[PDB]
């Protein structure tokens, strides 16, 4: 069973940073990727970026380059998203999702599947 | 008594000798769409 | 494509199957059997090291696609020219079975000395028309 | 301001076929695959349609995907109560070098459609003495529960200092919501009038206050 | 291009404007709208360092110019073929308004049973000629 489990809820002062964790289960992590999408309360979905579980290659949304970093750890099959310099606009739910693409340029020819809670 | 030989022509085609003419037409073209990669039919794919 | 009859007998209409059968698909198959070499990345390239070589690769690819495109466009243009210019032979087949019992109007029409009804016209469409029945000079 | 344009609301009586449109451009829907996600309140979105036309396993043939040029569409036939949710379209956008989402359409299938009541409060004298000013626009009795709110200073739009709540199911299964426009007394005094306009089912109900009147 | 009248009334001459109007310029525009990529020095080249790459550049340039030239020559050749072969339609337009009152000579000429003066010929040039005036069978 394809599982994604994230770290607990966080609360932060403006200007600090958050690291959110995403542990993977039930599929071959090293042949998939993770995207992150966030949702401001009562609003729409904003794509943040993707990272390969095969190579650690990343591609971030233009609005978040600079502020965001994604890393991943094959051993623990876990991905992390770091968001720096938090403002009030960063209040949101952070989803991770299994992304089918794991190498080549990330160009949206693939898609993301299952979303974490 | 007279005996003779015997339409709407919205489609246009290109021709080297007659220039651009009104005609129906059989299109020879397609603009494909971006999809994910796959296994090449006849062949190993690494 | 077909032939039409006029007169006080009404207006008769018939079709010719050989013309229709002859009528483009073969032409298309001919266009569709064109085959051309692949154009992939060259194997000793190396993006970091040899860019210049690589730029030239790009050049040769682009140039190929262009040329081959022009060639194709030509083949098509010619083909269409043929298809449209060919559209006058039925006239000659009709003239064949008359005799000089009718005059060439040039309108793609003839004036026959007798009258022709539907059953009479189907026999010309089938090519079985020879008139000694309406007795007039035979070819 | 979403790159893909989705109507905020779509509806139909149970059994009917409703459609949800999604309007983009050459860089996104025109050249790329469309994806559809369905979200029930307080849950993860779920993949409903993929590569414009496909159905994941579990997704009934009641759901159908369509695409033409730079616009895609989701069709839900045989409409049922459990299809009440939010539906999001997504495609890659080659111009912005990232995924893009539509604003999301709320699908409502059990009551007659009702227009919203709107009442607009100017700031109190009490609040202005504390050097603050808030315009209060209260929206009630509308169904289904989807409205958009716009504000006006005289006749020109204002986007700064606006806070609208998500709508809330109320005492009679109708819906209500609120919106606030925070101002300095300086601003409040400098305009002939202020407006709160509430769009609901392609129909706008407007209410106006003037600083000078009581 | 035009038509001529003979007889004891002298020799009449008239011109056809649609033929002239139809008559090459469009063809030329078609030839003139051809567009092709630029062929400049490649930017990582470096005359001193990489000559071999450079020699290959030269090669690709020359090859391009040649091919594209051949293509053009073809387009022109075809075009000229059309222009010259097309030069016989006026004949068919004249045959249209007669009736079988004249015989096809094949010389591009006909023999009419009546006489035709200048005013009579301008009316055929204008296409307004239909003779019940000289009363003979009408098409």
């Amino acid at each position: 069973q394809v599982q994604l489990v994230q770290s607990g809820a966080e609360v932060k002062k403006p200007g600090a940073s958050v690291r959110v964790s995403c542990r993977a289960s039930g599929y071959i992590f090293t042949e998939s990727g993770i995207t992150w999408v966030r949702q401001a309360p009562g609003q729409g979905l904003e794509w943040m970026g993707w990272i390969s579980g095969y190579s650690g290659d990343t591609k971030y949304a233009q609005k978040l380059q600079g502020r965001v970093t994604m890393t991943k750890d094959t051993s623990t099959t876990t991905a992390y998203m770091e968001l720096r310099s938090l403002r009030y606009d960063d209040t949101a739910v952070y989803y991770c999702a299994r992304d089918v693409q794991y190498s080549g340029s990330y160009l949206g020819a693939y898609y993301f599947d299952y979303w974490s809670p | 008594d007279r005996i003779c030989t015997g339409s709407n022509s919205p489609h246009v085609v290109k021709t080297a000798t007659q220039g651009e003419v009104n005609v129906g037409v059989i299109p020879l073209t397609t603009t494909p769409t971006k999809s994910h990669f796959a296994n090449l039919k006849g062949t190993e794919t690494r | 494509h077909g032939y039409t009859s006029h007169g006080a007998h009404g207006v008769a209409v018939a079709a010719d199957l050989k013309s229709t059968q002859e009528a483009i698909t073969k032409n298309l198959n001919s266009l569709s059997e064109l085959e051309v070499k692949n154009l992939q990345r060259l194997s000793g390239a190396m993006d970091e090291l040899h860019n210049e070589i690589l730029e030239l690769d790009e050049k040769v690819d682009d140039l190929r696609a262009d040329t081959i495109s022009s060639q194709i466009e030509l083949a098509v243009l010619l083909s269409n020219e043929g298809i449209i210019n060919s559209e006058l032979a039925l006239e000659r087949k009709l003239k064949k079975m008359l005799g000089p019992s009718a005059v060439e109007i040039g309108n793609g029409c003839f004036e026959t000395k007798h009258k022709c009804n539907q059953t009479c016209l189907d026999r010309i469409a089938a090519g079985t028309f020879d008139a000694g029945e309406f007795s007039l000079p035979t070819f | 301001q979403s790159v893909l344009t989705q109507p905020p609301s779509a509806s139909g009586t149970p059994g009917q076929r409703v459609t949800i449109s999604c309007s983009g451009s050459s860089s996104n829907i025109g050249t790329n695959y469309v994806y559809w996600y369905q979200q029930f309140p307080g849950t993860a979105p779920k993949l409903l349609i993929y590569r414009s036309y496909q159905r994941p396993s579990g997704v009934p043939d009641r759901f159908s995907g369509s695409k033409s040029g730079s616009s895609a569409s989701l069709a839900i036939s045989g409409l049922q109560s459990e299809d009440e949710a939010d539906y999001y379209c997504a495609t890659w956008d080659d111009s912005l070098n990232g995924w893009v989402f539509g604003g999301g359409t709320k699908l409502t299938v059990r009551q007659p459609k009702a227009a919203p009541s709107v009442t607009l409060f100017p700031p109190s004298s009490e609040e202005l003495q504390a050097n603050k000013a808030t315009l209060v626009c209260l929206i009630s009795d509308f169904y289904p529960g989807a409205v958009t709110v716009a504000w006006k200073a005289d006749s020109s739009p204002v986007k700064a200092g606006v806070e609208t709540t998500t709508p809330s199911k109320q005492s009679n299964n109708k819906y209500a919501a609120s919106s606030y426009l925070s101002l300095t007394p300086e601003q409040w005094k400098s305009h002939r009038s202020y407006s709160c306009q509430v769009t609901h089912e392609g129909s706008t109900v407007e209410k106006t206050v003037a600083p000078t009147e009581c």
